[PDB]
């Protein structure tokens, strides 16, 4: 279903990441996401958040210019960054260098994640 | 309908041999009628005559040389056939401009 | 090679593609004329 | 890895071309490796249904018929352009030459029914980076 | 199978005794020009009795 | 020419690993490898052991038809000094 | 032209799509004037009479 | 014209130069009359009795 | 122009003879030099920064040696005449469309697949002959063929009075109804024309063409309306610029194998033959084999032009120049 | 599967037309396997009665 | 002709199954396999 | 087969101003 594995060679080969696509919005979707699980217990998604490890880059976030020149971000959404951070491990699951290279990579938009989200709640309650 | 091989035109617009008629297959043979004859399975020539190079496939040095020349030619050669086992079961309707 | 379907009592041409008829004489359109038989 | 398990098979030494390795016994040791045959296109379905596009099955599916050890012959390093055939076999100069062709190559696309597999292995290069970092409790 | 969907055969299961990917040499092929040879000269045997 | 290798990977597009596809069909049949022999080397050998006799390997040619009085007839006693050997291989 | 005829419309429309189309490739979308939606209207009134 | 050579089937050969097939008609057949003779040997002229 | 080569050509304008090494004054002299001992044969031309020599040439190792007339070397622009078809009807019908279509076959491209159609009509009328056809129709075709906004120039269409039979008389987009007065035209002639030529970008070439006709009913059964003959050529493009569009090719050999790429940074290679004259040609084809077991030999060929003046005056004094010389007998022509 | 049980037979290696191998040793690994016997007409019913 | 396999499962009808038992019949004279023998060499065998 | 065997090479040496190479040649070797 080409969302962040490779099923190749009879086998379906995963990179870890999970490219969360063709529910809907919260809005749009009646189910008010996909609901993945039963953790909370309704983990709510879209069709552009994507998820490594349990956490959620959100797809209706923006890039702060502050924090694209820190951790030195390619994507304009934190989830369009995490889908080009996993760019390289996409097509090398089993690579002991890129699962080192892409668990680096994504604790950096996990830290930069809640950099921004620290940002916005700070600057609304004030 | 093919303007680059067949070169004579027909005085009703067009070329000639468009005007031509055939009936390739006419009811059941039990057998392919038209088909292609082929030797041990496709054989085929892929000769190489080179100097102290070769640009085809990019190599230099040669320990057997072919000629002293700085060059490389390609030689390829193929043996093929088409079979018509009845050639009743076909029908032809042919204009006479083309001359027989 | 062309039919003509129609014939038209009228002391004018009636058209191309019918026959026209006057009082003793039969005109059809051919050779860009009206040409009468007999 | 086919199908989802392993396999092992043994390749056939006629359709085996092992490039660039070092005076070594050892296959293991080689760049480059590219691996002919001639494949059903069951086989080629038992193995690829999961990457094959929908216009790559028509090809599959748009082959005249059937035919069916004479692949086809290439003969590098020529001393001369006369070549004899008739029969199917190349017959060439005396000594300058193999003096005879039997089948060094796989050329055509499709023999019998089956299709033509053919599979690169290569050895190319990736930049990566040596990252020096400390410990955060002892000073290794 | 478990993983192919696609992996699929007939019920004819079989084996050709055949060396890298040849048409096979049998048994009796390989002892079929010695008893062609064993026919002829013991046709002459014969004809050596008969006479 | 086979393209360079020496390249980060965006720089190995659907063209790229194309190219490399291309190449091998293209130019390599070489056989040129410095510890193993040429194919039609082995091809003989194996051909010994199917019972087919090449002419134009035991003396130089001056034939085509299967027929005795200007071909071979072969004797194959080769087979069964080789099939002890991997005979032994699958009692071992 | 001196004279619109339909034959050399259509021989003019037909050589061109032959030579340089496909099948599914021949809608010719004429842009005209108002007195020209006449004239090819009645050319095709002589070749449907016909 | 290579579209028009794909869609024929195709058959490996066994070398050699030259290939033929067999074909064959019925075993029924009508056979002419030369002439009839009646019982003195002499033959049936058109302007004869029965 | 860009042409084939059996594994080298090397040209040579032969523009004035001198004969021996000391008189070469001018740019593009030849002199055609060999010893007297007959086995080696070259020519030392003064180009325009120095004297040059040729590749010396084996003379026992000589294949062919012609030399050809510029007569040779015209593409006649082949003509075809438009006439009604008397059979068919000897007067024009007062009713039928006249439609004429030209089938060019090379239009842009080089395949007879670009392709161009190009039309003229007339609707006859009642008591119109066919001398009056033919003037309605040239004119008809010379609005469409021979007009001021066409890109390229396609054909060259003309009116052949009956009495005069042998001169044409042209017609063009602007030609009056009036300037055509002849009662006595008998048929339309449609020649090929010549094309542009660039120095190097643009060939030489030509777009051909075949007039065919439209049917019309006569009595009640769709015949064709014309027959058009293959009139013998009268006008031939001359020698000039196939010879310069060799020259610049072959001066390559021995030269810049780039013309003009890269343009702070070109050498002006100066060219001798003009595009306004016509030229003779002499090749004499040669090899190359050691005296040694590397018996395959390496033909090369040597192009030599020179102007013509009408009686070939400049070629058979250079052949004149490479007979006595070498003890060949190239053919004087 | 005949008779609603499992049997196995041996197929004649003249009676068998194994289409579209991939120069493999097995059987199995067919596209298309033709086999062509003659049958009693018990065999035919004992077969395929239903 | 072999008839076209690829094809959805509702246009496999009865007239298409019977199509490729009408190409597979007199498919038994002629020999399809790169590994095996003719039958005309193996019935000399028997 | 003669036992010929042939090397080839290309090179090239680029002086870039040659005012900044000066000589003193003897008479003796010139012209």
């Amino acid at each position: 279903a080409f969302g962040g594995w490779l099923n190749t060679q009879g086998g379906d080969f995963t990179n870890g990441v999970t490219f969360i696509n063709e529910g809907g919005s919260h809005e749009e979707n009646p189910y008010q996401g996909i609901q993945i699980g039963v953790d909370g217990a309704p983990n709510l998604v879209e069709q552009g958040e994507v998820v490594y490890d349990d956490y959620v880059f959100s797809d209706r976030m923006e890039i702060p210019d502050d924090i694209r020149k820190e951790y030195k971000l390619r994507g304009k959404t934190f989830a369009k960054a995490a889908k080009s951070a996993q760019r390289e491990s996409e097509e090398r699951p089993n690579d002991p260098l890129s699962t080192k290279g892409l668990q680096a990579a994504m604790e950096r938009i996990a830290t930069a994640q809640e950099e921004a989200r620290q940002r916005k709640e700070a600057h609304r309650e004030g | 309908d093919d303007p680059v091989r067949n070169k004579i035109l027909h005085p009703m617009g067009g070329v000639a041999f468009s005007y031509r008629y055939d009936i390739w297959y006419i009811g059941t043979m039990d057998q392919p009628n038209i088909f292609k004859c082929k030797i041990k399975g496709d054989n085929e020539y892929r000769g190489y005559q080179w100097g102290i190079r070769n640009p085809f496939t990019g190599q230099k040095g040669n320990p057997y040389m072919s000629f002293d020349e700085d060059s490389a030619v390609i030689h390829r050669m193929a043996t093929l056939g088409v079979c018509v086992l009845d050639p009743t079961r076909t029908m032809s309707l042919i204009p006479a401009i083309l001359q027989g | 090679m062309k039919t003509l379907r129609t014939l038209k009592i009228s002391p004018n041409a009636p058209d191309i593609n019918s026959v026209w008829l006057y009082k003793g004489t039969m005109k059809y359109f051919n050779n860009g004329e009206w040409e009468t038989i007999g | 890895i086919v199908g989802g398990e392993p396999v092992i098979e043994r390749v056939n030494p006629l359709k085996i071309r092992i490039f660039k390795s070092g005076y070594s016994n050892k296959v293991e040791d080689a760049d480059m490796i590219i691996l002919e045959d001639y494949w059903s296109p069951g086989r080629v379905i038992d193995t690829y249904y999961d990457v094959l596009s929908p216009k790559d099955i028509k090809y599959i599916e748009t082959m005249p018929d059937y035919i069916g050890e004479r692949y086809g012959f290439v003969n590098q390093n020529m001393i001369g352009d006369e070549i004899t055939v008739r029969d199917g076999t190349y017959f060439f100069d005396p000594a300058n030459l193999f003096t005879e062709g039997i089948a060094n190559s796989l050329l055509p696309y499709d023999l019998a029914g089956n299709l033509r597999v053919l599979r690169l292995y290569w050895k190319s290069k990736r930049k990566i980076l040596k990252v020096k970092s400390y410990d955060p409790e002892t000073g290794e | 199978r478990l993983n192919n969907p696609s992996r699929c055969h007939f019920g004819i299961v079989g084996s050709i005794y055949n060396l890298n990917d040849s048409r096979p040499f049998s048994l009796v092929d390989m002892m079929k020009p010695y008893n062609y040879l064993y026919d002829a000269i013991h046709d002459r045997l014969n004809k050596a009795i008969a006479s | 020419n086979f393209p360079r290798q020496m390249l980060p990977f965006s720089k190995k597009t659907k063209q790229w690993r194309k190219d490399c596809l291309l190449w091998a069909n293209q130019k390599t049949f070489f056989n040129y490898s410095l510890v193993r022999k040429s194919v039609i080397h082995k091809k003989i050998n194996y051909d010994l052991l199917n019972g087919r006799l090449h002419m134009s390997d035991l003396e130089l040619v001056l034939i085509k038809a299967a027929y005795i009085p200007d071909r071979l007839q072969h004797y194959p006693i080769m087979n069964s000094k080789l099939n002890v050997l991997r005979g032994e291989e699958s009692k071992r | 032209y001196n004279t619109f005829s339909l034959k050399l419309l259509e021989d003019a429309l037909y050589e061109l799509s032959a030579s340089k189309l496909a099948m599914d490739d021949r809608l010719f979308v004429i842009k005209t004037g108002e007195r020209g939606a006449i004239q090819f209207h009645k050319e095709v009134l002589k070749t449907v009479s016909g | 014209l290579d579209t028009f050579l794909n869609s024929f089937p195709t058959r490996e050969f066994e070398d050699d130069n030259e290939y033929y097939w067999d074909v064959i008609g019925s075993s029924r057949r009508n056979i002419p009359l030369v002439e009839a003779r009646d019982e003195n040997g002499v033959v049936v002229a058109a302007n004869a009795a029965n | 122009m860009v042409i084939s080569i059996n594994q080298v050509r090397q040209l040579y304008v032969a523009k004035a003879l001198k004969a021996n090494t000391a008189a070469l004054t001018t740019a593009g002299d030849i002199v055609p030099k060999a010893d007297t001992a007959k086995t080696t044969l070259y020519f030392q031309s003064m180009s325009p920064a120095g004297i040059v020599a040729s590749d010396k040439i084996n003379l026992k190792h000589v294949l062919y040696a012609k030399a050809t007339p510029s007569e040779a070397l015209a593409h006649k622009l082949v003509r075809y005449s438009v006439t009604l078809d008397a059979d068919v009807s000897a007067t024009p019908v007062a009713g039928q469309n006249y439609i004429l279509r030209l089938a060019f076959r090379q239009y842009i491209g080089l395949s007879e697949e670009d392709q161009y159609f190009k039309y003229g009509e007339v609707i006859a009328r009642s008591g119109m002959t066919a001398s009056d056809f033919y003037k309605k129709m040239a004119i008809s075709l010379a609005k469409n063929l021979e007009n001021k906004t066409e890109s390229t120039p396609l054909v060259n269409i003309y009116l052949i009075s009956a009495a005069a039979a042998s001169t044409d008389v042209p017609v063009t987009s602007a030609t009056k109804e009036s300037d055509l007065t002849a009662t006595d035209y008998n048929q339309i002639i449609i020649e090929e024309t010549e094309q542009p030529w660039v120095l190097g970008m643009m060939p030489q070439a030509f777009i051909p063409f075949t007039p065919q006709f439209l049917t019309i009913t006569v009595d009640g059964e769709d015949r064709l309306w014309g027959v058009a003959t293959v009139v013998t050529p009268t006008k031939t493009v001359p020698d000039g610029h196939l010879i310069a569009d060799l020259e610049y090719f072959c001066m390559g050999a021995r030269g810049d194998i780039y013309r003009g790429m890269g343009y702070p940074n070109i050498i002006k290679t100066t060219y001798l033959v003009d595009p306004g004259a016509v030229y003779d040609v002499l090749d004499i084809h040669y090899f190359y084999t050691g005296s040694n077991e590397s018996v395959q030999k390496s033909e090369k060929t040597i192009t030599l032009v020179a102007v013509d003046d009408g009686s070939h005056t400049a070629m058979n004094a250079l052949i004149g120049a490479i007979n006595t010389a070498s003890g060949l007998t190239i053919a004087t022509l």
